Order: structure tokens, then C-alpha cells, then sequence
């Protein structure tokens, strides 16, 4: 916001290594371990006991699926990602009630989870970018609450 | 920490509200509704319009926990705990909103007491709501 | 990061009524009161010691005058707050050196003093205005920052 | 507050960087400066190119200062009052840098510690720096 012509190369390159319905199911359980009142729109998902039983979960694995999935279909539109998720921000806030701190924290559990997987390769100007990229998809997605 | 100074001014300030505290936690609401929206996320079971009967309710509640912290000043977390156990488990409120409602107390203070609300009370205040929120927040994870 | 024409309207309605010396004034004096570790930009000040000494400051008054009658200007062009404010944006980052936050600390502080200073007048809706411009003022500043 | 499993999650993880403290200090300031530019408006005085001994020196304190908080994790408030001192009187570092540096940290320790940075210890880095951070600016007002 705005990245740079390198900044996209290097935020496309990392991505083209990333098994995203594992970096799904990964993020979204961490940040129900690490931020666990973001429990609060999971009841439904059965057992969120212990940090091994919603890393575990499969509902919350399928659920990190879900997002990550329109997360990365996203990054083919760094340029307008406000049009991009214009119609499922009107849902978060209409329907689902989430608010869009949720966003926020999930950016940052994606670059620790980011910085885990890939390790040095996560540089400090790589990790950079995907703050830029984290913070844009979160106000996008926050862009229609009213 | 809250200062020998800040107790007074703060016990002073909620004093002055005194029996007005209910009307004010309201208000205090409405404009945290309206200058930040996001937080309306909470209340998809609630009617928001301007004089809402369950704004009111829950702004009698909010002002009648305030009134007990400040009879307990020494003592916060202890007076607070059924409410940090209630947002730490069951609503689950982001911690981040709370500096939106506090924010909106004070003004709706500021609003209110024209005399009280001086420099050192505006700043005892923003510390007692600030501590507040932390005992509200401490039992999160 | 759109007023309403009733948000506008009020803004302008509001802003009609204000000692823009005055209230700069108080809202700059609160800021240091309230927040002291923003004393750390005006170390040639003088006096900070109490309250009524940061609040009597003639320096902090005269600087207060000077902050808010930038703020007054920049109602003039709301739909355009970024340009102008661009110069001020680059003015705070290159020589001043201020953590854009600060600019969200004194828009928290004029808020109080708005309330504080016209009582029932500064109704839920017109503060919800004011916000809108007060987070707009701070973005614009903290925009040419790098 | 950190539970004791928070704790000996930290000590085990800490334990881990060892007399890597400094490069990974070191690191964490780099990552937040290209992060979070606001935060060079701090440090308008250092040469903050890669490499740099300013960078590195102050990477150092930084960790040698976590390795005592993790040391003395019952009581970090004493443990840490003169940098609680220098941070609330004199630097005035506004809180909110805090929680940038913390994420950076975090990232840091992640990307360095494949094998103990599961979920567990995630949560309690994360609670761990959190609370640091409000020792280092408890004394502010
Ligand atoms: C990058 C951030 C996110 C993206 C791209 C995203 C995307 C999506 C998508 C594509 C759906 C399915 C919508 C549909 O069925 O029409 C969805 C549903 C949902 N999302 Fe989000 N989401 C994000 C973050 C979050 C977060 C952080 C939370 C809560 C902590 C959340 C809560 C939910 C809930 C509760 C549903 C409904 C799930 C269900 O009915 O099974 N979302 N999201
Ligand atoms: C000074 C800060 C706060 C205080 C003193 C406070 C206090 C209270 C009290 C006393 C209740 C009633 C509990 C009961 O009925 O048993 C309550 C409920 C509730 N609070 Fe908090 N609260 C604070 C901050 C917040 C914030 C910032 C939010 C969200 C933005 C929030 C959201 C809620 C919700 C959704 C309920 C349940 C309302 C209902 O469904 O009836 N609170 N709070
Ligand atoms: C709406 C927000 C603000 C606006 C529009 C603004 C505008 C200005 C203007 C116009 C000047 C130059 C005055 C002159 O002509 O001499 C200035 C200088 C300055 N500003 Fe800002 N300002 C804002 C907020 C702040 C805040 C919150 C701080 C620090 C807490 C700050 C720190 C400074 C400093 C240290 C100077 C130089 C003072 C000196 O000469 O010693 N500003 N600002
Ligand atoms: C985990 C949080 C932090 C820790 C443990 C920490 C620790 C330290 C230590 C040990 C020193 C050296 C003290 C000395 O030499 O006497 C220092 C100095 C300093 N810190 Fe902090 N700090 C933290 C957060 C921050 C943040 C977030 C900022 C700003 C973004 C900051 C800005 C500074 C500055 C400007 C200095 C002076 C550097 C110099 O000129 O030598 N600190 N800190």
C-alpha cells in the first residue's frame, strides 16, 4: 500500500511455494490458539479444547481453507483489492458480524506463519511486503461496514 | 498506576455525575455506535437507533460497573472479575474496542461537566478508563 | 472516509463557533497533560512542569494557535485532505521527525475539548463527524511518510 | 497475566536463541524499521543501513534485556525499572511502536526457531512481549 514492481514479484514469487489449504488450516488455528476470543464465531465447530484439538479440528482446518483460498485468489488483483472484496466485506459486516480487528489479527498470524514455513527466506524486505499486502486485504475487507 | 491524585479526581468527577451515570454510559454507547461503527459488530440482537430501550439498559449496566470500580479503586480487579470472565469468554469483544468506548465515556463526561473537566481530571480519567479496560481485558488468554 | 452532507454541514456548522487561537490553544496544552511523553518535541518550551504551567505556557499556546489554524485551513478541502496536507506530511517526517500517532492523540484531545467546550451542541452525530475528520487530518499527515 | 505453562514456554524457546540474542535483536529492529517506517521517526540519529553497529549495538541491549526478563519473569517490573525509567522519562517512545517491535520479535524467533515455535509458544511469545511491553511503559503517566 502501494507495493512497489519488486515488492509484487517478491510477494508472487514466495506465493507460488505456499500449499494454502495447509497455510489455511495453520493460520486460522493459530489464531484461535494465540487470540482465542476469535473463538467466538466458531461454536459451531465442535472441539476447540486444546491447542493440539483446534489445530486438529477439521472444521477449522476446513475453514482455513475457505479464507486462504479467497486470500490468494486476491493477490491476482493487488491493484484493486477494495473492488475485489467489496461483496464479501457487505457480508462480514452484514451478516457474519466480524469485526474487522479479526482481519488484522489473521494478517499477523499469515506472516508468522509465513516466517515459520520459510524461514530466512522470509526476509526482512519480503516480510515487509506482505504487511503491505495484509494490512491492504484487512481494509479491504473492512471497507463496507458501516 | 492511578495516583493518590487520580483517585480524588476521578471520585470527584464520577461523583458530580452521580445519579445522571446511567443516562451517560447511553450516550457514551451511542457515540461509540456512530463515530465507530465497527463496534456495532457486537449488537447484531440489539436495536441501535438514537434512544433505543437496550442501549439504555446496557448503559445503566456499564455505568453501574464504572460506579463500583470507582468505590473500589484500590481494589479494580477483584469488583470487575464476573465482567473480565464475561467479555473474556462469552462476548468476547476485540481488546481494542474498549479504547473506542473509553474514548466516547470521556467525551460524553467532557459533555456533561463543564466545571469538573479540567486538564488533570481529563487526564486522571483517561487513566482510570484505561485501567479499567485492562482488568476488563486480563483474563483473555 | 466519506462525511455525509449532513457530516459536512455539521463540521462547517460547528467550526462557525470556534476560537480556532483559543481551542488550539487548549487542545495542544491537554495533549501534554494528558499524554506527557509528547513533551518530548517541545524540549525549548519552557515551563511543562504541572498542568497550569503547560496550560498557561505562552509557547504552548502560541504553537497551538499555529497547529489548528493549519487543521482550520484543511476543512476548506475536505475531498482533498492528502494534497493538502502533503507538504506538513513531509515537513513532520523529514525534519520534525513525529510518529504519526501523535496526530491521533491531539485529534482524541480536540475532540474533549469540543465536547467539553459546547456541552449538549456537540451531539453524538456532529462527534461521529468530527471523527471522520480527525482521522482524515491524521492519514493525510502521516501519508508522505517513508 | 503469563500462566506458568507461558512461562516455561518461554524459557524453553528463549533458552533456544541463546548467543544468537544479538543478530536476532538486531534483525527485529530491521524488520520493523522496513515494516513499520513510522517507526525511524525514533531514530533519526542512527545510521540504520543494513549492518550497521548502531542497529546491531542497540539489537544487542534489546536482547540481553529479554534474556533478563525471561531470567526474572516473576517479577519483571523490578527487573526491568531503569529501562522502565529510560523508555517513560526520556526516549518517550509512544506505546503503540510497542506492539510493532513485539510482532517483529516474533517474526524473528519464528523464522529462526522451526522446531519450537508451535502454537503453544506462539501464544506465549506473543503474551510473553505483550507483557514487557507494559512494564516498559507503566511509568509513562
Ligand atoms: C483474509 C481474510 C478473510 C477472507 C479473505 C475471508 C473470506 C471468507 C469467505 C470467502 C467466506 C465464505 C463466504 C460465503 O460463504 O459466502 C467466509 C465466511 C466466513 N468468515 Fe471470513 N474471511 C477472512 C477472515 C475472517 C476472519 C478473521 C474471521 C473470524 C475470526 C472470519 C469469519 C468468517 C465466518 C464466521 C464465515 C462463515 C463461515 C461458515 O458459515 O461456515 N473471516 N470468509
Ligand atoms: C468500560 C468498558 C466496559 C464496561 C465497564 C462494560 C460493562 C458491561 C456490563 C456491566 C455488561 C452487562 C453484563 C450482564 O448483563 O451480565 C456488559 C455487557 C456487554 N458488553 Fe461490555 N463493558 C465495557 C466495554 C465493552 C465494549 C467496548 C464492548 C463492544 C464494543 C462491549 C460489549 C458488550 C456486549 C455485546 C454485552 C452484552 C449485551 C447484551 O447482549 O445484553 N463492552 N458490559
Ligand atoms: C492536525 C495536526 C497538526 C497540524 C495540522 C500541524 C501543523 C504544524 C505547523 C503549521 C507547524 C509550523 C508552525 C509554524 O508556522 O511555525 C508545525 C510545527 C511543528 N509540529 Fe505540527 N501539527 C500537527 C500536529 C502535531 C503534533 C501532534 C505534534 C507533536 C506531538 C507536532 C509537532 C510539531 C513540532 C515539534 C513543530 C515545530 C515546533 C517548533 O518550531 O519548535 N505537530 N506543525
Ligand atoms: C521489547 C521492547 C523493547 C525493549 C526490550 C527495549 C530495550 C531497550 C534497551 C535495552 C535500550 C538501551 C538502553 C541503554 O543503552 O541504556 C533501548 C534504547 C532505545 N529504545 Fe527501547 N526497547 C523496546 C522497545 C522500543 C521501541 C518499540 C522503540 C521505538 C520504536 C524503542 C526506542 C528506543 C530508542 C530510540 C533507544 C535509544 C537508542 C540510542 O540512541 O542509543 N524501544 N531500548
Amino acid at each position: 500500500v502501494h507495493l512497489t514492481p519488486e515488492e509484487k514479484s517478491a510477494v508472487t514469487a514466495l506465493w507460488g511455494k505456499v500449499n494454502v489449504d495447509e497455510v489455511g488450516g495453520e493460520a486460522l488455528g493459530r489464531l484461535l490458539v494465540v487470540y482465542p476470543w476469535t473463538q467466538r464465531f466458531f461454536e459451531s465447530f465442535g472441539d476447540l479444547s486444546t491447542p493440539d484439538a483446534v489445530m486438529g479440528n477439521p472444521k477449522v482446518k476446513a475453514h482455513g481453507k475457505k479464507v486462504l483460498g479467497a486470500f490468494s485468489d486476491g493477490l491476482a488483483h493487488l491493484d484493486n483489492l477494495k473492488g475485489t472484496f467489496a461483496t464479501l466485506s457487505e457480508l462480514h459486516c452484514d451478516k457474519l458480524h466480524v469485526d474487522p480487528e479479526n482481519f488484522r489479527l489473521l494478517g499477523n498470524v499469515l506472516v508468522c506463519v509465513l516466517a515459520h514455513h520459510f524461514g530466512k527466506e522470509f526476509t526482512p524486505p519480503v516480510q515487509a511486503a506482505y504487511q503491505k499486502v495484509v494490512a491492504g486485504v484487512a481494509n479491504a475487507l473492512a471497507h463496507k461496514y458501516h | 498506576v492511578l495516583s493518590p491524585a487520580d483517585k480524588t479526581n476521578v471520585k470527584a468527577a464520577w461523583g458530580k455525575v452521580g445519579a445522571h451515570a446511567g443516562e451517560y454510559g447511553a450516550e457514551a454507547l451511542e457515540r461509540m455506535f456512530l463515530s465507530f461503527p465497527t463496534t456495532k459488530t457486537y449488537f447484531p440482537h440489539f436495536d441501535l437507533s438514537h434512544g433505543s430501550a437496550q442501549v439504555k439498559g446496557l448503559g445503566k449496566k456499564v455505568a453501574d460497573a464504572l460506579t463500583n470500580a470507582v468505590a473500589h479503586v484500590d481494589d479494580m480487579p477483584n469488583a470487575l472479575s464476573a465482567l473480565s470472565d464475561l467479555h473474556a469468554h462469552k462476548l468476547r469483544v476485540d481488546p481494542v474496542n474498549f479504547k473506542l468506548l473509553s474514548h466516547c465515556l470521556l467525551v460524553t463526561l467532557a459533555a456533561h461537566l463543564p466545571a469538573e473537566f479540567t486538564p488533570a481530571v481529563h487526564a486522571s480519567l483517561d487513566k482510570f478508563l484505561a485501567s479499567v479496560s485492562t482488568v476488563l481485558t486480563s483474563k483473555y488468554r
